[PDB]
């Protein structure tokens, strides 16, 4: 709908002659590999290593376009989607997100997964017998087609996309490697080569020696240039003291639990009794009829700031008309407006109302200040709280 | 004395920690935390005797609102230690009426709360509890945790994250923390 | 529902300029922290030594502090009168939904109470928000029937926005959605 | 803060002052589990900054 | 429109985040938008940190650029599953079905979004169809879940070794077959299956717990308390295992040393019913009777419903001078068990003992009635009998 | 003269379940001398002001 001169507001957005639409398609196909020597037939070459952005690896056949079998062993979007799976028999190497390499073969076929990565697998390379791929770590990848890292870590730096130049099956030359800061590192078969600060790199490079050159002259960079330079457990112990306390335990058992159970007796009455007593004077922070409310105080000086956090705790009711008063000892603090209805308190939200408290008294004198929280067709609080407010540090 | 003691008191050696605080009472020692403490020990290295009147004469000896606060805390564990959870209930309240900003108290009365059935209770109370502590990772592990048990996984990440700023070392943070990056891919 | 939402916009502007001005006056403060730091370095020091006119520096830094502590001074003074204004006009506009349709005193108490939600702005909670997630609550439970958009668009949060477009949306469509014939509640 | 005297400023791990896991002792910052006997010289952690220490 | 489509993702592939960033930036200040690829990796880069608002933001907006397609529809329903919203998660991921009706991933979320939302008819079937198109690993635990949650293991045990059959080296899979396993009374194919992941996985915390529990329930404490060696360092204060150690040290007599590890998980779960009363059944064990009655009674007070409970606490308070809540306590506990006739026993002991003989032959017939291995509760069952 | 006799097996955990945690009992620390003798010296002064 929009020319690629063309922006949005004009070009994109003149459809008044259609502005018609259509349906989905396939994803960008962000891999390519295709079992050769039948091009020229071009459909005994099925495999098609489409490693799509819908995460799908998919494989079209080759000259028959059935894809009867679009399953992918990506689990996951593909880092290492590519230059993977050669085995002379066909068997295709897929690299998941997740970092865990997978080894889906011919027609999907089942082999174990090998996750051999402590970090992101994300620098998969073919190495003209085996499919090389690069640890996340700073750590060089080796690997054969049956999950055992045939390589030790030979890269200092996270490389990005290597290489291999030209051996037998038995066999491989010069396979470089990329670096995140960006050094050449052309590795030799017996020994690494170079540490370069250059601009960047790429994905994939090809070494296009018509010449017979080790190098593969291939450059990407930020700037987009073309390059072609060619360089017994813990258990616990006891002590006298546990067989001691034991012994009196099994000889006089019955003396502590009657005790024991006189007390708790005592403790319910005095926890019922200190309870019933706050809900007399509703000084519950907490308190059908659901709300919660807590103030903070903040600041040195004759000035505080003193912001009380309400939040109303219901599945989904709002509570209409409420309101806060605050009780003080006006000789020592001056608060503006001590008494304010509070906003529409919408179910799971900590409404901070903020106000300023200040201190009068010339003397450090730390008195309380009391908050309710009541209604406003009601004269009794529905909650209260407390707050000691610091010294004042005058001037 | 009192550092022995608390040490020997957390490395699950209670009784050694009553003996070391037993001293401190036989030395004409007079306190609102000495004999929160001795009610801990005794509590805890099985004593059941001379348990709850340590905790009275503690309440008893509280010149504050806060020391009140953790002797009624502390209750609330003995309590809970005892099983009848309403009584617990009643102690972390009270808890709470004594010190407003006492997130332990919260804490656990929020996994009373949701212990017995009322979600949206527990979740404002440990979301109290995190905004006044949040060196704590208790708070942010259970409300993580319910988040996860309902949905809410941007929630869960977000408490789980902090739960492991605080207690860096924790095991369930861990797999937590693993499920949800897993669920987001 | 348009001389209303010039009104809102004004609010907002003076809303987003003070941020502004804060964040400004905080840069400066750590620059007059900084300077200040260094010369009682110097002060602490036996040796003597040139003051490499780091008390221009600090003379400059505070200048600048004063300028804006008067400008944000000056802006919540312009907020508070441009609140005022806001809550005559929400006022109006309560008046004139209430007569509109038909509606009797529990959504007219509603409506206030989601509309005239506080009387001074804080920086921690200012109109915009909370009547924001008071509509859209008040739309979530009674006024809408997809979940797509309760989910969507009608989400309640009390941090500052960035822009003022979502409100106003929700307040027409909730004029609208109470023209087909919608009413209010609260469970 | 306002106030630097110690020379390095990141000194190994073990020479500077600036057991039980939070699972089972109590805590009162990131680190530092609750000590017994208070004294009026204890630190137990430092703020990072004023904004942090007032709030 | 989408100049650098695939530079974005090469970088978002390899989980750089930061040069994918910059490149979207730039690509989307140049294109003024429209772009619709720099918006949807931007998304999932926001949902890949813990940010699922602008990553739902970005989904809409790409949504709105390509309205007729499915997979930004079920990236925005996602988005919404992600966060606490499952209804309106289903109602977008219908409308992405109604643009495409042959993929798996709509029905499996529309799956284990009515899970969440308690409709179990239309979660069943949508996750039958899920399977039905292509059978996935967490659609099989999801309709496993949803039998267990409904009904009963008779219809899981089909699920989950249908699950297994292919595919078998999924740990969760295996063990959660193993576990279902040790629900029923099939002890033999559970440790097969649970053997079955530890060969795979040698250090899975809750497999090894399992075994252990299996081993310690056929004596063998020592074969237990190596399994849980194995994991005492990954899990250093979990209660299950400091629980499943103390009895491990309370089978071969060592009650001191168990009375230690379940005090410890007790302290570390103290609302956890199990704990309790192992502490109560030792501190009977160890002739303590003042500590076991309040176990026991802390682990009625959160599992009433039991009738060892309450005989454990009655067998307590026949040595605290007090029968009459022993005599209680026993008529609470016959009323609510079923299958023990211990409790029977013992109740025609206090009974016997307190010169009644008569309701202890009720007892000893209730007992008789009910019923077979424990050494020490046949011969009770024989010298109360022909004492009576 | 015949024993109760008691179960020889008690419950084992077969599955980890995350559960709620509770905060932990809390040992309220001790104080100096100098702290006690400084926070009366503190308010007795606010004593001596209420009283005058």
């Amino acid at each position: 709908l929009r020319f690629l001169p063309l922006e949005l507001s004009e070009m994109e957005a003149f459809v008044n002659q259609h502005k018609s639409k259509s349906i989905r398609r396939q994803t960008v196909i962000t891999t390519m590999t295709t079992l050769k020597k039948n091009l020229a037939d071009e459909d005994a070459v099925s495999c098609l290593v489409l490693g799509t952005e819908n995460k799908e690896l998919l494989v079209l056949d080759p000259e028959a376009f059935t894809i009867l079998a679009k399953m992918s062993l990506p689990s996951v979007p593909a880092f290492l989607e590519a230059s993977g799976q050669f085995d002379v028999e066909f068997r295709l190497a897929a690299a998941c997100r997740n970092g865990s390499i997978y080894i889906l073969r011919r027609d999907s076929k089942r082999p174990k997964y090998c996750i051999e990565l402590g970090a992101q697998p994300v620098g998969l390379v073919g190495v003209h017998k085996v499919l090389v791929v690069g640890s996340n770590q700073d750590s060089l990848h080796g690997f054969t087609y049956k999950g055992k890292r045939l390589w030790t870590v030979q890269m200092p730096a996270a490389i990005l996309a290597m290489n291999l130049l030209e051996q037998h099956s038995r066999g491989l030359q010069a396979v470089m490697a990329a670096l995140a800061n960006e050094e050449v590192r052309i590795y030799h078969d017996k020994v690494l080569l170079n540490v370069i600060r250059t601009p960047e790199a790429v994905t994939s490079l090809c070494f296009g020696r018509y010449g017979r050159e080790d190098n593969t002259l291939i450059m990407t960079t930020l700037g987009g240039g073309l390059i072609i330079k060619i360089l017994k457990l813990n258990v616990p112990r006891k002590t006298r003291l546990y067989v001691d306390q034991t012994l009196r335990e099994r000889e006089a058992g019955t003396a502590m639990h009657r005790t024991f159970q006189a007390d708790l007796y005592l403790l319910r009455l005095r926890a019922a009794r200190a309870y019933v007593q706050a809900l007399e004077s509703s000084l519950s922070p907490v308190s059908r009829e659901p709300l919660k409310l807590h103030a903070v105080v903040q600041g040195l000086g004759p000035t505080f700031k003193l912001t009380l956090h309400l939040q109303n705790t219901s599945t989904a009711r709002p509570i209409l008309g409420l309101v806060v008063c605050f009780l003080y000892n006006e000789v020592l603090y001056a608060l503006p407006r001590a008494f304010f209805k509070v906003p529409l308190l919408v179910p799971g939200l900590n409404y901070p109302l903020e106000t300023f408290v200040k201190s009068l008294s010339d003397k450090g004198i730390s008195d309380i200040i009391k908050v309710l929280v009541l209604r406003e067709g009601q004269s009794t609080p529905l909650l209260s709280a407390h707050i000691n407010m610091p010294m004042s540090e005058g001037l | 004395i009192a550092c022995i003691g608390s040490n020997h008191f957390y490395t699950d050696q209670p009784e050694v920690a009553l003996r070391f605080y037993r001293r401190l009472l036989q030395m004409g020692v007079y306190n609102c935390q000495l004999f929160n403490n001795l009610g801990l020990c005794c509590f805890y290295a099985q004593q059941y005797d001379m348990t709850l009147t340590s905790f009275e004469r503690a309440l008893s000896l509280a010149e504050n609102e806060e020391e009140v606060a953790d002797v009624w805390y502390n209750l609330g564990h003995v309590a809970v230690g005892t099983g009848d959870t309403n009584l617990a209930h009643q102690c972390f309240r009270l808890a709470l009426v004594s010190n407003n900003q006492h997130a332990e108290a919260y804490n656990n009365l929020a996994v009373l709360e949701m212990r017995r059935g009322h979600v949206e209770q527990a979740k404002a109370l440990l979301q109290t509890a995190s905004s006044l502590a949040p060196h704590m990772y208790e708070p942010h592990f259970n409300f993580a945790t319910i988040s996860d048990k309902i949905g809410d996984l941007q929630r869960s990440y977000a408490a789980a994250k902090k739960s492991e700023a605080a207690f860096p070392d924790h095991v369930d943070t861990q797999h937590l923390i693993k499920q949800l990056e897993q669920h987001f891919a | 529902l348009e001389e209303y939402f010039e009104l809102i916009d004004h609010h907002f502007e003076l809303r987003i300029n003070g941020e502004k001005l804060e964040e400004l006056l905080s840069e400066r403060a750590v620059q007059f922290r900084a300077i200040q730091r260094r010369l009682l370095t110097r002060f602490k020091d036996k040796t003597p030594a040139p003051l490499q006119h780091l008390d221009t520096l600090l003379d400059g830094t505070y200048k600048q502090v004063i300028a804006l502590a008067d400008a944000v001074e000056e802006n919540q003074d312009n907020l508070f009168q441009s609140f005022t204004r806001l809550k005559s006009a929400t006022h109006l506009v309560i008046l004139l939904i209430g007569l509109w349709q038909k509606l009797s005193a529990d959504q007219i108490a509603i409506l206030e109470a989601a509309f005239l939600p506080l009387q001074q702005d804080t920086q921690e909670l200012g109109w915009e928000e909370t009547v924001d997630a008071a509509l859209s609550h008040l739309l979530k439970t009674c006024l809408s029937k997809s979940s797509k958009e309760q989910a969507l668009n009608l989400n309640s949060q009390l941090g500052i926005p960035k822009d003022t477009s979502q409100l106003k949306k929700h307040i027409t469509l909730f004029c609208d959605r109470l023209a087909k014939g919608g009413r209010l509640c609260l469970s | 803060i306002l106030d630097e005297n110690a020379i390095a400023q990141v000194p190994r791990p073990g020479t500077s002052l600036k057991g039980p896991s939070p699972a089972v002792r109590p805590v009162t910052q990131a680190g530092r589990p609750i000590t017994g006997f208070l004294r009026p010289s204890t630190q137990s952690g430092r703020p990072g900054t004023i904004e942090q220490a007032i709030k | 429109l989408e100049k650098q489509n695939w530079l974005i993702h090469l970088y978002y592939i390899q989980k750089d985040y930061e040069a994918c960033k910059a490149v979207i930036k730039e690509q989307l200040q140049e294109t003024h938008g429209l772009c619709e690829y720099a918006i949807y990796v931007q998304a999932l880069i926001f949902r890949l940190e813990g940010n699922i608002q602008e990553s739902l933001r970005l989904f809409q907006m790409c949504a709105f650029l390509s309205p007729q397609c499915a997979d930004n529809l079920k990236q925005v329903a996602r988005s919404l599953f992600l966060l606490g919203k499952h209804k309106a998660a289903i109602e977008v991921y219908n409308e992405a079905a109604k643009l495409n009706q042959k993929d798996w991933e709509i029905c499996h979320n529309l799956g284990v979004c009515y899970i969440y939302l308690k409709q179990f008819d239309k979660a069943q079937d949508q996750l039958h169809n899920a399977l039905h198109l292509n059978r996935h690993d967490l659609t099989y635990i999801m309709l496993g879940k949803i039998f267990l949650l409904k009904g009963d293991l008779d219809k899981a045990i089909e699920i989950y070794k249908k699950a297994v059959e292919f595919s078998p080296e999924n740990t969760e899979l295996l063990t959660t077959l193993g576990l279902l396993y040790l629900q029923l009374g099939i002890y033999q194919k559970a440790f097969e299956h649970l053997g079955n992941t530890l060969t795979y996985d040698p250090t899975n915390y809750k497999a090894i717990l399992a075994a252990g529990s299996m081993m310690q329930t056929h004596g063998d404490f020592d074969v237990a308390l190596t399994k849980y060696k194995v994991v005492a360092c990954a899990v250093i204060e979990s209660p299950p295992l400091w629980n499943n150690i103390g009895m491990c040290f309370f089978g071969k007599k060592k009650y001191v040393a168990a009375i230690s590890c379940l005090k410890r998980a007790n302290y570390l779960a103290p609302l956890d019913w199990k704990i309790l009363y192992n502490l109560g059944l030792v501190h009977l064990t160890m002739q303590q009777y003042a500590s076991a009655f309040h176990f026991l009674s802390a682990a009625i007070n959160f599992q009433p419903k039991m009738g060892e409970l309450y005989m454990l606490l009655a067998v307590a308070l026949t040595n605290l001078e007090d029968s009459e809540n022993a005599k209680r306590a026993y008529e609470e506990a016959v009323r609510l068990d079923k299958c023990n006739p211990l409790v029977n026993l013992n109740y025609a002991v206090l009974l016997y003992n307190q010169g009644e003989k008569r309701d202890a032959l009720a007892q000893y017939q209730e007992m008789e009635k009910k019923v077979s291995s424990s050494l020490e509760f046949d011969p009770e069952m024989v010298e109360v009998a022909q004492k009576l | 003269m015949f024993r109760e006799v008691l179960p020889k097996q008690g419950q084992l955990y077969v599955e980890d379940i995350t559960t709620m945690v509770l905060c932990k009992p809390k040992l309220l620390p001790l104080k100096s001398l100098t702290l006690e003798k400084l926070e009366k010296m503190q308010q007795a002064a606010q004593d001596t002001i209420h009283q005058q």
